[PDB]
């Protein structure tokens, strides 16, 4: 339940620093936008398709809907 | 050399079987990183097996001067044949570098840091929590060890 008692660990060394001896934001851009960027190509095909059709689902019903509004010139009389 | 080479592995095989030591040696490892306080006094196992005579005679000529030894004498001694001896044998031990480069004992930087060694199949766990020191040359030692006779020690065995 509490800490002590959770999980069975051996073997494993842990290393850590002083947050007041380390810094808060290391290398924030040269390594912050590499990461960025290669999470976003992990997962850019698997939302961005769906996010597509629903652009152009939005796009063709506006515009029918448009065009239903719109006179048909077949009731000239 | 051959043989203590396997008598240190023995030995070495021993003090990781002790289990204070073990946490002594990743406080001191943790404390000073990246300086010479953070190796041990064994050193690691594979630059047990690798060194040689060469390295140990090297050692010997250079950490073995003459100002840098004190013979101490305590009980039933004479000071001035203590002295007298001192001159018959321990005369000119070696009084040269041989390469006029002492080495510099450069101060070593203590950092806030944290290792665990989590094997839970061990019975009980050992704990150490320090912070820097003064050093031997303050006179704030005696107060902190008065501060740490305050806190104190306590075992199981104590029938306080």
């Amino acid at each position: 339940r509490e800490f002590g008692n959770l999980a069975r660990i051996r073997h494993v060394i842990s290393y850590s620093l002083s947050p007041f001896e380390q810094r808060a934001f290391p290398s924030y851009f040269s390594k912050g936008i590499p990461n960025v960027l290669r999470r976003t190509r992990e997962r850019i095909l698997r939302v961005a398709p769906p996010f597509v059709v629903v652009y152009l689902i939005y796009t063709w019903g506006n515009q029918e809907f448009e065009q239903s509004k719109r006179k048909n010139p077949a009731m000239y009389e | 050399i051959e043989k203590e080479r396997d008598v240190i592995l023995r030995e070495m095989q021993e003090n990781d079987a002790s289990m204070q030591n073990v946490v002594f040696d990743y406080l001191h490892a943790t404390a000073f990183q990246g300086t010479p306080l953070a190796q041990a006094v064994e050193g690691p196992s594979e630059n047990v097996r690798r060194l040689s005579r060469t390295d140990l005679t090297d050692y010997l000529n250079r950490h073995y001067k003459a100002p840098r030894m004190v013979l101490a004498a305590a009980g039933g001694v004479e000071h001035q044949q203590l002295l007298d001896l001192a001159q018959k044998h321990l005369s000119s031990v070696s009084r040269v570098y041989e390469e006029d480069a002492v080495p510099g004992l450069t101060p070593c930087r203590f950092t806030g840091s944290e290792i665990r060694h989590r094997d839970d199949a061990l019975p009980l766990a050992h704990v150490a929590i320090a912070v820097e020191g003064p050093g031997w040359a303050n006179p704030d030692n005696v107060t902190l060890q008065v501060a740490n006779a305050i806190i104190g020690h306590y075992d199981c065995t104590y029938g306080g």
